[PDB]
């Protein structure tokens, strides 16, 4: 949605991935501030990546038709790279959303009639024209990120719906998690990606994600049944479901290296090795009575038992 | 002239008749059509005319299959709206919208004579004076709902609880207890549901007794509309000329307000609030106002109720509900139990049930009967969990009688022989009250109560228990 | 928000079709075209700075409106007033759970980042 | 002891049974007020389209 | 004054020619039916068809009837249904009615009014001992349905045969059955003799809806301007409000709030302000209206429940869990109001009597928390019980505030709750063999006798 | 012949074709197909089912003389086409020799037949608790995810043994998607006894908007020569979209939500056209399975009331019990089968009656009663057990019989000591333990179809108890 935290975790992935990927990469931007686009030039020019990286700008100070095309020509690039050069590509596009937005305005004066919330009637036909076209081939392979900006907060719009049948995994944030101070705001329930196959992960990441995800399911209604039942009116056995989630939902915040600014911390790494590891020893109990404020913007499990230190 | 075709949007088609002889509103106009080569295709579509728009040019939107229309083909001249036959030769048969039979019993000759369908209403100084209460044989509706000649009734229940043979048994009390005839009208109902009602009706030897007519849901909106007018013809026709009692069902209102709001958005008309038509108190009304009872006879109607999201404020149900004079209801978890028929005895309402209407004494039997049942009604629940023994007196009273009148609701019917064999049964209307009388007072406490279940009469029940 | 209201107004005498409400879909266009006017020129180019501080007002105090949202995407930031938090004596009324800014501390006295950079 | 956990068990059958009541009402209403929004939101939409089809 | 018809879209018609037709004249067509001018364009004429518009063809000739809008009035329509475009509905022959009155007419105004003091004998207990009513006053009928609004019409009109009020019975948008046997029942307790029934049912197009109020007035105020008293009601505003609806969408207007146009306050007001109490310049009359408004889910804060109430002054909010409660009819001694001082009621029942409200609308709201309170508890039961009534029994006035005086005063405190009903069919039993002048001194000086003697004849029946 | 005046998102109107007839195909000097849906009175409204970028103002459009025809045939089996009659796969042609109009009337009610005869796609709860026969229509409705995808793979792969001819469709869906299915059909030979029908996004709308015409215009051959057909749908309400951008574009009037009134007339025309024939025309038979999208769940939508009026059941995904883990997530309370209780075999009849005295309890009682801990107790541990035998693993079809043997080990009381997380490898060691018991039971069960001796089919059950670890 507006200011959820898109941004910073979009440039911490181009920050971890591109430095050590070799694959060509260009970042294009549609629908975002100037002021960000001018910043991250001067960023690549001291980052080193400016050799391997082009970019394509125009931003909001444009009518719709330079929005609309500057999605396009990000890809034109990378089309050219693929095609013939042959080498790995990565594809960062930011807020297509801008896209369809534009196509509205014009909408009105090109003598189509409004639709629904007001979109103009060719969605669909506009938006496949683009969707199919960022592919990986047999030829080469394409890694490709994109924004999406939600119109009102709210999923149930022709936009969202129709951009939800391209995508192979997406990540949903929520503006109440942004409010809760647990960044990033990612929502474990409707997070979902095609990887999550025994035959992709394995057996040791599927029965753990699996069980993180029921429990904060189950939460889910049990918190708001507490909201006017009480507190000791429920069962311990269903009190535990609570004292537990609770860490698991602190442990997923992570302290950044793009939000040093914000944060004035310099991060901490893991590997995704340690992520499986970590989250059976919280399901293990082996953490039942570290306070649940030592979790906030921690990375390695191994951090913890110092903060808990340092308090 | 006849008329030719310039304009063709789908369902909907534009007429032109040269020199300004244009036909009336609601007309009926017919093509013919038949490939001269390979490079056309037949077609038989009928138009009704809707609106007119100058220039020797009609609005009309089609009763079928649309395709296939040509600029320049031509369409001929009716000078009625459609018309349906009426007489002996409806009786046992199943027609269309139109007019020509849908089973492959052959057609029906030139010479009978053939009725309207857009009529005025009956008027003023021809409607009956007095509440002439219909009697059905059904020992709950006799009691908790009579039922008005001329009025309307509701019908609500769970998912597939003996929906079908409830209305199967009125024809047949009709034809026995009275002596009438019933028309059945699927409003846009389905293809296969009604061959499962044909056989159905043919293993009880009803259908000889009952027409018949359907209008598929393939078929364009313009003719799924006009299949309850088109039945009221035959319904009425019977009650003008001949006399007697007719019934009327009619199976969903819902789509009959459904199809008004499809055709009136092919219309032009600009959406209405929550987007049906203008005139929706108006469409609406011509077919509830035509449904009356004069000095001779009646037409009374039996319809089937749906609610677009259980919003009864929404406009359809709104217009509809003020319209009906007596509405029952049919619970699952009664039926669960074996209880044929599973009429919920508290959701039932009707207005007739008056003193002025009924008397003073059957008035208190029916009343008392709502009155007594909602302590079982309530206790229920604490019955569920704890044992009747441990309670009060008035507790063992009310579950000692309330059992029995649970199962007093039951009765055998006519239709019920081609699975369970019994001979049928009729409950008298006058008898009626002296039987709930004498069990609301205790006369047949004594009697199991699980023995008053199927069956019509008191006296029966006396004898099998 | 009373100038985007002058600007439906004045749109809709035009024969010009309406959109999602009685406010035009350009609105967002205007904006882009009085917003984004504000720069920090570097040092090549004079060093000056214009800042701004708009103000805009909603039915209902109802965030999550066309005309709020809007705005919201091209500004830099947000104060939220909340109305319910006036009468209790919180005095501006500024919801700190709800403000966002983009910035942070790029432009901050020293001091306040050993003290309450975090708060 | 006895007398008074007895009364307990008394109250807290009151209490749920005094609290059960008012959800229905609530519920209720809401959900009428749910309607009438539906109803607004169509009917506003349809407006709004009919307007911009009566324009173009 | 010749022209031709050229679209006759949905009971909306357009004409050619008619070069001095005048806005709201009657206009008839060649296949006889009466339809009327609304919109005037630069070479067109819009005309709204008023009976059934099946007959009319492309080329039909229409004709200038030459005159606004005018109905026929007088002593002729007394003892008959009639048609709100003058004609008969059960036969009897044509009417020889004369004068007519133009229904659009503008409404007296300042220094053509006076203040109310005068009752309307209602008859119905609960109503004119709670939110009385008086002459010129005009006071809202709303509620849900199926709960009993149109009994209340029909007592109220039949108790009027002693005060000689000429009187109006309007039908819209109604169901045959009951029509008639309302009018059956008039018939048969004599009030068509000097009562006038018009009705326009459901199987009728829109505009006779839409117009039938107007007539309904117009045909009731010309008793008023000859200096009689009338009485007017109407079956339902709802029914008008959504013809009304009706034809402005098939008009193609821009729709307001659930679709409904911004004439509403204008339409109604324009029929509403009507009534009035007309000064010495024309004559002492009075008429007062009794609209009915329906409610879609009995929530008040609709559109349509508040323009509405807009313009009357008071309202009566029938509810429907009063219903099922076993009372009738069901009035709420809550959210009900009349704005007339309590001088309106006779001066007996102010000085006693006028306590009723407060000590219902107390238990009322006192109920759902439930020695003083135990004690006032009591008095509610009988409070609501004495109020009861069955149908067709109006109340002579005396007896009526006799027995509120009974109520009012603790002389019932007694008398078993379910036995309440008994003593009031049996208390009148006794006066007229025993207390027989109180009536007649009731009757002549509207006021209270003498205090001893009143409480005097209780006890003897007590 | 005539000339193009407007052109613009496919949609192009043209002066002249003075004989073209509604539906009538019309082609360009480039070499695409277009449909003609509007005839004005001087302009024709056509619908270029291709890439329109070529085309300019004063190009000719020829008259084709003919309607839509899709070539038909049993070696199609195997083949990817597109809704029109194109090779996408390549490998030649499409080795046809007789085409169909896509305008074939449904079948009268004098033409059908009861239907009794079921038919399986190998999960518990479907197969059982909501019936389909062999003549039936069935809805799913539900919004992205929830698994609806895997109801169809289910349905295709179980049709083994069994024979019906089948045809896949997926509507305006990502070609990798298609691909990816495809691919893991042909890992258990699907491609033997299916046909696929792709229209990917970039193919343009109409072609949307005809694939599930072809749909059912390529599987009612096989029932008209006699033979049993199956037709699934990965996604219908996307017609709607199609539907309404060429209506809005045609300027044909709005509706509720722009979506025009003919819906009902448009997916009707397709949706009667399955019946279970009679012996006068031939004894086949045809099923679908129509999708339906969804917005979180908002069943009283336009399109969702709209589509389950016609159909004769309703199977509704609910993804709040997507994560409970039954999987696919259907729900005995919203899902009911008025054609169900007869397309059975009698060895389901006899037992399902316990099973919903358990389950309908449960689902409405669960959600309060847990938490209060002799009889009520024991309906709550009961109904555990239940919920959780229902639930079955990614992709392991089972045989009729089978369901029906577990079926009858929980119902009858002999499955509640096993507890409740080894539930799941109980219901699959049984399946390999009944086969080194014997196989009569197993062949009585696929002969006769009704359930053995209770007096010998008990005893499998009571060696089995005796050594489960
Ligand atoms: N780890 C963090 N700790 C604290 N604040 C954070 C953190 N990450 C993000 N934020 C804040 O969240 C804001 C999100 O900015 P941004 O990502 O641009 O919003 P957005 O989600 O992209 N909405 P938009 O930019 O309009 O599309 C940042 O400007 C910070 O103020
Ligand atoms: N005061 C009353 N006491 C007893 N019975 C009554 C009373 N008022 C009405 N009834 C009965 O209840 C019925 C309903 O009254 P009725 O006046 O027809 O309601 P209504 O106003 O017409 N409802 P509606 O048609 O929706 O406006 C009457 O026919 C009587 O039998
Ligand atoms: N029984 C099951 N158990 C576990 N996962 C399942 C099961 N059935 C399906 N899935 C999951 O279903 C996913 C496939 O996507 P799916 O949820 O079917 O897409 P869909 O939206 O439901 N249908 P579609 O519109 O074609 O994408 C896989 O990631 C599987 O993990
Ligand atoms: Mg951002
Ligand atoms: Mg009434
Ligand atoms: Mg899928």
């Amino acid at each position: 949605g507006a200011g959820v935290g898109k941004t910073v975790l979009i440039q911490e992935l181009i920050h971890n991935i591109a430095q050590e990927h070799g694959g060509i990469s260009v970042f294009a931007g549609v629908g975002e501030r100037t002021r960000e686009g001018n910043d991250l030039y001067h960023e690549m020019k001291d980052s080193g990546v400016i050799s391997k990286t082009a970019m394509v700008f125009g931003q909001m100070n444009e009518p719709p038709g330079a929005r609309m095309r500057v999605a396009l020509t990000g890809l034109t690039m990378a089309e050219y790279f693929r095609d013939e050069q042959g080498q790995d590509v990565l594809l960062f596009i930011d807020n297509i959303f801008r896209f369809t937005q534009a196509g509205s305005e014009v909408s009105a004066l090109l003598g189509r009639m409004p639709s629904a919330v007001g979109y103009q009637p060719t969605l669909a036909t506009e938006m496949g024209q683009l969707q199919e076209r960022i592919t990986s081939t047999a030829k080469g392979s394409i890694t490709s990120i994109q924004a999406i900006y939600v119109p009102a907060d709210d999923y149930t719009d022709p936009a969202p719906a129709t951009t939800f049948s391209h995508l192979d995994a997406t990540t949903n944030l929520e503006r109440k998690l942004a409010e809760m101070g647990i960044y990033p705001a990612v929502d474990p329930l409707a997070s979902t990606s095609r990887a999550l196959a025994p035959e992709i992960v394995g057996e040791e990441h599927y029965q753990v994600a699996r069980k993180v995800q029921q429990t904060l399911q189950r939460y889910k209604e049990l918190q708001d049944i507490i909201a006017i039942l009480g507190m000791d009116e429920l069962s311990d056995e269903d009190k535990l479901v609570v004292h537990r989630a609770r860490r698991i939902q602190f442990f997923l915040s992570q302290n950044f290296h793009v939000a040093e600014q914000f944060t004035g911390q310099p991060g901490s790494y893991v590997p995704v090795k340690e992520t499986v590891r970590g989250f059976k020893e919280i399901l293990e109990g082996k953490y039942d009575h570290l306070p649940e404020d030592a979790f906030r913007l921690v990375g390695r499990i191994e951090e913890v038992v110092e903060k808990a230190k340092a308090m | 002239t006849r008329g030719r075709v310039i304009q063709v949007m789908g369902p909907v088609v534009d007429v032109k008749f040269e020199n300004g002889h244009l036909p009336a509103i609601y007309n009926a106009l017919k093509i013919q059509h038949k490939a001269r080569n390979e490079n056309e295709v037949d077609i038989d579509l009928t138009l009704e005319v809707a609106l007119h728009l100058g220039d020797d040019t009609v609005r009309t939107i089609a009763m079928a299959s649309t395709d296939g229309l040509i600029r320049g083909m031509e369409v001929i001249d009716t000078g009625a709206p459609i018309s349906v036959p009426v007489g002996e030769v409806t009786l046992g048969r199943v027609f269309n919208v139109l007019g020509e039979p849908i089973d492959l019993e052959g057609d029906i000759p030139a010479d009978a004579r053939r009725d309207p369908i857009h009529r005025p209403a009956p008027k003023f100084e021809e409607l009956a004076t007095e509440v002439e209460i219909l009697e059905t044989g059904i020992k709950v509706v006799d009691l908790l709902a009579p039922y008005i000649k001329g009025g309307k009734i509701g019908l609500f229940g769970g998912a597939g609880v003996g929906k079908t043979v409830l209305i199967q048994e009125l024809i047949h009390n009709i034809a026995q207890e009275h002596g009438g005839i019933s028309v059945f009208a699927g409003v846009g109902e389905r293809t296969r549901e009604g061959n499962d009602l044909y056989h159905e009706m043919k293993d009880s030897g009803v259908i000889s007794k009952t027409a018949m007519v359907f209008g598929q849901m393939n078929e364009p909106p313009g003719a799924r509309m006009r299949v309850a007018l088109t039945g009221l013809t035959m319904a009425e026709y019977f009650r003008d000329e001949q006399g007697q009692d007719v019934l009327l069902f009619i199976d969903n209102i819902f789509r009959f307000t459904q199809a008004g709001s499809e055709v009136s958005a092919l219309l032009g008309r600009m959406p209405s609030a929550v987007g049906y038509q203008p005139t929706l108190a108006t469409e609406m009304g011509q077919l509830q106002e035509r449904i009356t009872s004069t000095a001779k006879g009646s037409i009374t109607s039996i319809q089937a109720i749906y609610v677009p999201a259980d919003d009864y404020t929404d406009p359809a149900p709104a217009t509809t509900f003020s319209h009906l004079d007596a509405t029952t209801n049919l619970e699952r978890k009664l039926a669960e139990m074996g209880i044929y028929p599973a009429v919920d005895p508290l959701a039932s309402t009707s207005r007739a049930l008056a003193p002025e209407i009924v008397g003073e004494e059957h008035y208190q039997v029916a009343r008392k009967v709502q009155q007594t049942l909602q302590r079982y009604k309530e206790l229920q629940d604490i019955i569920a969990i704890l044992g009747m023994d441990e309670l009060s007196d008035e507790d063992k009273l009310v579950v000692h009688r309330a059992r029995r009148i649970q199962f007093f609701l039951s009765q055998n019917f006519h239709v019920a022989e081609q699975f369970t064999g019994q001979p049928g049964s009729y409950v008298p209307v006058k008898e009626t009250v002296r039987g709930f009388k004498e069990i609301l007072e205790g006369k047949y406490d004594h009697l199991p109560e699980d023995a008053f279940r199927l069956v019509g009469r008191i006296e029966e029940v006396v004898e099998k228990a | 928000s009373k100038q985007a209201a002058a600007y439906r107004e004045l749109s809709l005498l035009l024969r010009r079709p309406p959109g999602r409400e009685a406010y035009p879909g350009d609105i967002f266009y205007l904006h882009s075209r009085l917003l984004e006017r504000a720069a920090k020129l570097s040092d090549a180019k004079g060093g000056g700075s214009l800042t701004a501080l708009p103000f805009v007002e909603t039915q209902a105090g109802d965030i999550s409106a066309y005309i709020p949202t809007n705005v919201i995407s091209i500004t830099d930031g947000q104060i939220f007033l909340q109305s319910d938090l006036f009468f209790s004596g919180v005095r501006p009324a500024i919801n700190a759970g709800l403000s966002v800014s983009r910035v942070g501390g790029a432009a901050q006295i020293k001091a306040m980042k050993k003290v309450a950079g975090t708060l | 002891l006895l007398d008074a956990k007895a009364s307990e068990h008394a109250a807290r059958m009151t209490a749920m049974k005094n609290a059960t009541d008012n959800a229905n009402e609530l519920i209720r209403t809401l959900t009428l007020s749910y309607n009438r929004a539906r109803q607004a939101a169509i009917t506003q939409e349809i407006t709004e389209i009919v307007a911009g089809a009566n324009a173009l | 004054d010749v022209g031709t018809v050229i679209q006759v879209g949905d009971g909306i018609a357009r004409a050619h020619g008619l070069d001095n037709v005048m806005s709201g004249e009657l206009v008839e067509f060649a296949n006889g039916v009466m339809g009327m001018a609304l919109n005037l364009e630069e070479n067109n004429v819009g005309i709204v068809i008023l009976g059934p518009y099946t007959g009319i063809k492309e080329g039909d000739e229409v004709r200038r009837t030459g005159r606004i809008m005018e109905v026929p009035v007088g002593e002729a329509l007394i003892g008959r249904v009639v048609n709100p475009l003058g004609q008969p509905v059960d036969g009897l022959g044509p009417v020889e009615t004369t004068e007519t009155r133009p229904i659009e007419s503008r409404a007296p105004g300042v220094m053509d009014r006076r203040s109310v003091h005068e009752p309307l004998q209602t008859g119905i207990k609960a109503i004119d001992a709670l939110v009385p009513i008086g002459r010129g006053q005009r006071e809202l009928i709303i509620g849900d349905r199926q709960t009993g609004k149109t009994s209340v019409a029909i007592d109220t009109i039949i108790n009027q045969k002693d005060q000689n009020m000429i009187s109006i019975y309007v039908a819209i948008g109604q169901k045959e059955s009951t029509v008639r046997t309302v009018v059956e029942t008039l018939r048969k307790h004599g009030a068509l003799d000097y009562t006038i029934v018009v009705t326009a049912s459901a199987s009728q197009p829109a505009p006779l809806l839409f117009l039938a109020p107007y007539a309904g007035v117009a045909m009731g105020e010309y008793f008023m301007y000859k200096g009689k008293h009338v009485l007017v009601v109407y079956d339902d505003l709802s029914k008008q409000a959504a013809a009304y609806r009706e034809l402005s969408l098939l008009l193609r207007r821009p729709p307001g709030r659930e679709a409904y146009p911004g004439d509403i306050f204008y339409l109604h007001s324009r029929l509403l302000e009507r009534a009035a109490k007309l000064s010495d310049a024309k004559g002492g009359g009075s008429l007062t209206a009794l609209p009915f408004v329906e409610t879609q889910a009995g929530d008040i804060s609709a559109y349509i429940p508040t323009n509405v109430i807009s313009i009357t002054d008071g309202q009566i909010f029938l509810q429907s869990d009063l219903f099922f409660s076993g009372v009738r009819p069901a009035i709420n001694a809550g959210l009900s109001v009349s704005r007339v001082g309590g001088a309106a009621q006779i001066k007996a029942m102010k000085k006693v009597a006028g306590t009723l409200r407060l000590d219902l609308a107390a238990y009322r709201e006192l109920e759902a928390f439930a020695k003083a309170t135990q004690a006032k508890l009591a008095r509610g039961a009988r409070t609501v019980e004495v109020l009861k009534q069955d149908l067709h029994q109006p109340i002579p006035v005396e007896k009526q505030v006799l027995i509120i005086y009974a109520l009012t005063r603790g002389f019932l405190d007694d008398i078993p709750v379910e036995d309440v009903r008994r003593f009031e069919k049996e208390f009148y039993l006794f006066l007229d063999q025993n207390g027989q002048h109180l009536l007649e001194h009731i009757r002549t000086t509207k006021d209270l006798p003498n205090e001893d003697d009143l409480n005097k004849a209780i006890e003897a029946f007590k």
